RNA sequence: CCGACUUACCAACCCGAUGCAAACUGCGAAUACCGGAGAAUGUUAUCACGGGAGACACACGGCGGGUGCUAACGUCCGUC
RNA sequence: UCCUCCUAAAGAGUAACGGAGGAGCACGAAGGUUGGCUAAUCCUGGUCGGACAUCAGGAGGUUAGUGCAAUGGCAUAAGCCAGCUUGACUGCGAGCGUGACGGCGCGAGCAGGUGCGAAAGCAGGUCAUAGUGAUCCGGUGGUUCUGAAUGGAAGGGCCAUC
RNA sequence: UGCCUGGCGGCCGUAGCGCGGUGGUCCCACCUGACCCCAUGCCGAACUCAGAAGUGAAACGCCGUAGCGCCGAUGGUAGUGUGGGGUCUCCCCAUGCGAGAGUAGGGAACUGCCAGGCAU
RNA sequence: GCCGAGGUGGUGGAAUUGGUAGACACGCUACCUUGAGGUGGUAGUGCCCAAUAGGGCUUACGGGUUCAAGUCCCGUCCUCGGUACCA
RNA sequence: UAGUCCGGAUUGGAGUCUGCAACUCGACUCCAUGAAGUCGGAAUCGCUAGUAAUCGUGGAUCAGAAUGCCACGGUGAAUAC
């Protein structure tokens, strides 16, 4: 909605003016938005990766899927196919109104919030924070709340570099200590 | 998307306490009424303000003349 | 603590290169597909490879992977 | 990648079609056109062929890449093959799902008289 | 080895029976399986018997 | 001694030692103790005489053992008849073809390395010879 | 809590160069085997069916091996 | 007793109280078809979460996986997932392979009746090779096939099976 | 007749990678949206539909590079069938066959059937 | 030499049905009782990281299998019981 | 009726006073923090009436430095077969 029509002027144009582009096409552009909750604690009962599937479905607005083991640890007590996983990938628009919450309301109230260091770019554009307890999103009631219950939102964007997907989520004004 | 398994996702206005008013589509039910914003915030407008780090000769002159 | 061995199942080429077979006849029993099915060659449910008409047997190396092909000309 | 994936998808069938010996109607589709061949018992030269890039068929209908114009070059092949007469024919997907376009090229070559 | 012995019965035209192998341990649920039968020429449903 | 850590197999057959050797130039150093006739070498013998070529030389220059044993060799017990089995692993051999350089060795001078070299072929049981690395 | 300073300590993975393997193989013979065509030679030397058997303790020598001690006029196989 | 590898000398086969490992099963899905998908292991980034759980990307290309030992195989996958299913069907069977034999194995096609698929097609168990015992004697079910003067029946036979 | 581009092959690395440059009138790809067909074990990512504003970025194609991968002689060597010899648990001779590795070198393919646009 | 059984805290020892072990009885340590010892009674009691919650290391050794070994498999050391005969 | 407006240890900051001097090593005040603790194992002690229990005040020592010691009052039981 908002930022993208907000991209589709500003973003596109700043990248034009200062990044060498003789085509759009090489302007990065923020593919999907993932949510992983790594909830992980259902190796005894699976009613809390049950309540954390309805946390992240009130959180976004997808369904989350139940992610089963891929290999068999015994350092976890895991199983294979155990879920012990929960995960939401949301693209398009309702990627582009989550965004909007993410930046508008959500990282203000991240308590204590020092600004979130650019660092965590992996090698090609894609950023990754780790959000610590569940409240931060404004969909939980706080009148209902049974533990502090994190994600970590990961997000995938077409740049190659650090620097240009950097430039890329700073010009959407992210915090960036 | 898969018709009837996702929840309700609906056009609200949220009520920015800085001032602000915004039309977001969201899942809370009402009329959001949140405190801080990402205008007026002190990391966003600068107002962070991490303290000195040592003023122990500004500390010891504002004591004693 | 040794001393076991199964007894030899007979596997191998039966029918080699420019022979006449009948339709039906066995020409390779294998375990894997060393040699693969080509015209008129059938492969069975223990991978034998039998004639599924009467001809000559020719051995060919096809595919990308040049693998080992057996087919039947029509006699 | 996704030129890639479908050829696996049609290697399976063409194997065993051409291991049959059957006359392999090949449909091809793009995001804007539509072409279909009716290759040899073989498998190397063809008999005919049409699509959206003819000329004539691309005079008398709107856009060349949507179920209308496939349904027009399953007619037209059909009609061109039948000139030639080549009566059982075996259509191949080629590594395409069946419903959306090819499903209306295979069925107006039906119903122009093509029994597969 | 654990596999029991039962066989399965016709039910129209019964004058015929197949017998197959069944866990009871994991599946105590029924055969029903319909194979054919040589005396009435046709697929009939069979049941599980002893 | 030398023998392998973690080996396939426990015993193996006897084979045959027929061909010419394969390690014929001298490549790492410069000086080199070369079989001349066929035969296997135990490790024993291999530690006998490299203890004496390092002893002969005063432990300067560089040695290279350039034969690994990797051969279990068996015996059978005394007043213990055929059959039963094949007998326990005794001790592990490396065949040696003609043309096998054994030993090589560089920092030294020449007449010290032929002397050095003739005290360890000594121990060793085939006929050897002293032998220079060549260019090309 | 950082973390600096080192070392005749060892060092995977990779690189460059050596070897080794019955149960390793991205290579690969000679012979042998299967089939077809031809000439010469051979007392049909070939196959099928019927009558009668004997024999089923083998030995050494060469070549390829297992075992033994690359011992045995040893033992166990393949082939002549 | 049976299976896999080596001995085994590049067709097959080939001994030893020679060298090594397994089997005496499982599965109505782990069988059939249709549609789709593609590993291991490392590196980086990220709430608890840390060598190793979940996520995202990169490298690598089958070093993975196969219900179970080893070998041969497998990408068109024989590997992984989902829909629908009972062909894990009856009578045969040209032709071969392998055994002294008893036996064991592969099989295109034909008749009847089905399942999946839009259709070409595929399916008469499973990636293949182990998971097994002859005959006699009796048990059960069906079939007038016989049935000791006759009509039945008993008892045999045949077919399925223990 | 020559360039391109697409489909089906032939062939199966002299044919695959790396590195560099190049193409969008067409063709193709990325692209745009999802009333409706259909789809997601969440997600129009994919599959699918309705399309044509941009771009050739990525992909794909073409061209140039030997850095690899790959091919690969002639000699020689090993081994070996047959017949002889020894100092015979290994070799030699006469004769027939003759590798593998390596070397000089070659090498970024070639081509058939059809369809479309271009200059002829 | 051959077969069968064992090796686990400081000890005796139960776990020998792969699902993160030492459970019980001694001994030891601390407190109480006592003028003081013993008995008795309460609480600890396999080794190292933090003062903790917890994690690393642990079944004679070494290795394999699997997701996981005290558990099944192999090799080696030590210790038991039986055999080592006919000439 | 919660480890809670109970608890008030610990620690960061800013002070005041005595004293040559408050770091080792004082007392107090403010602001902030808000630990264990949810009536206590085996055992064991004091008390017979203005007593036990509980509440405050004062003095000696002393520049400063009592939760101790010595004194003073307020409220004030239960139980003695």
């Amino acid at each position: 909605a908002k930022l993208h029509d907000y991209y589709k002027d500003e973003v596109v144009k700043k990248l034009m003016t200062e990044f060498n582009y003789n085509s759009v096409m090489q302007v990065p552009r923020v593919e999907k938005i993932t949510l992983n909750m790594g909830v992980g604690e259902a190796i005894a009962d699976k009613k809390l990766l049950d309540n954390a599937a309805a946390d992240l479905a009130a959180i976004s607005g997808q369904k989350p899927l139940i992610t089963k083991a891929r290999k068999s640890v015994a350092g976890f007590k895991i199983r294979q196919g155990y879920p012990i996983g929960c995960k939401v990938t949301l693209r398009g628009e309702r990627m582009w109104e989550f965004f909007e919450r993410l930046i508008t309301i959500a990282v203000p109230r991240i308590r204590d919030f020092r600004g979130l260091s650019a660092k965590s770019f992996d090698g090609r554009g894609n950023y990754s924070m780790g959000v610590r307890e569940q409240i931060i999103f404004p969909e939980i009631d706080y009148d209902k709340v049974d533990r502090v219950r994190g994600l970590d939102i990961t997000i995938t964007t077409t740049a190659k570099s650090d620097e240009e997907g950097r430039a890329l989520l700073a010009a959407f004004d992210f915090p960036f200590r | 998307m898969k018709k009837d398994i996702h929840p309700k996702y609906e056009e609200i206005t949220a009520s920015c306490s800085c001032g602000n008013v915004m039309k977001i589509r969201s899942t809370v039910g009402h009329d959001l009424n949140l405190d801080v914003c990402s205008k007026c915030h002190p990391f966003f407008t600068g107002k962070q303000r991490d303290v000195a780090t040592g003023g122990r000769v500004d500390r010891f002159n504002k004591r004693f003349n | 603590r040794n001393g076991r061995d199964s007894e030899a199942k007979r596997l191998g080429v039966k029918r080699f290169g420019g022979e006449s077979v009948l339709a039906g006849s066995i020409i390779v029993r294998q375990r894997g597909t060393k040699f693969h099915a080509g015209a008129n060659v059938g492969c069975g449910r223990d991978h034998t490879l039998f004639a599924k008409a009467d001809g000559k047997v020719k051995f060919e190396v096809k595919g990308p992977k040049n693998r080992k092909f057996i087919s039947i000309e029509a006699e | 990648d996704k030129k890639s994936a479908r050829i696996r998808r049609a290697t399976r069938a063409r194997r065993k079609l051409q291991e049959l010996g059957a006359t392999r109607l090949v449909v091809h589709r793009t995001p804007r056109h539509i072409y279909a061949q009716v290759i040899a018992p073989n498998g190397s030269e063809v008999l005919v062929a049409a699509s959206t890039v003819e000329k004539a068929i691309a005079e008398q209908l709107k856009y060349t890449g949507n179920k209308d114009a496939a349904a027009a070059v399953g007619k037209a092949v059909a009609e061109r093959a039948l000139e030639k007469g080549i009566k059982d024919v075996s259509f191949d997907r080629s590594g395409f799902q069946y419903h959306g376009r090819v499903q209306a090229l295979a069925d107006a070559a039906r119903e122009a008289g093509l029994q597969f | 080895g654990i596999r029991e012995k039962i066989k399965l019965v016709s039910s129209a035209g019964t004058g015929h029976f197949y017998t197959t192998t069944k866990n009871k341990r994991t599946k105590p649920e029924k055969l029903e399986l319909k194979k054919f039968d040589p005396v009435v020429r046709q697929h009939v449903i069979y049941k599980e018997a002893k | 001694m030398l023998q392998p850590k973690r080996t396939k197999f426990r015993k193996m057959h006897k084979g045959r030692n027929r061909g010419l050797a394969q390690g014929t130039d001298v490549s790492f150093g410069s000086f080199g103790l070369k079989a001349v006739g066929r035969g296997r070498l135990t490790a024993r013998q291999i530690e006998a005489a490299r203890r004496a070529m390092t002893r002969a030389v005063k432990r300067q220059g560089k040695i290279w053992i350039r034969v690994f044993p990797d051969k279990p060799i068996t015996e059978k017990p005394l007043a213990v008849r055929m059959g039963k089995g094949k007998g326990n692993v005794e001790y592990w051999v490396a065949l040696i073809q003609p043309g096998k350089v054994l030993y090589e060795m560089d920092g030294v001078p020449e007449e010290l390395a032929r002397e050095a070299f003739k005290l360890a072929a000594a121990k060793l049981p085939i006929k050897t010879t002293f032998v220079t690395k060549t260019v090309m």
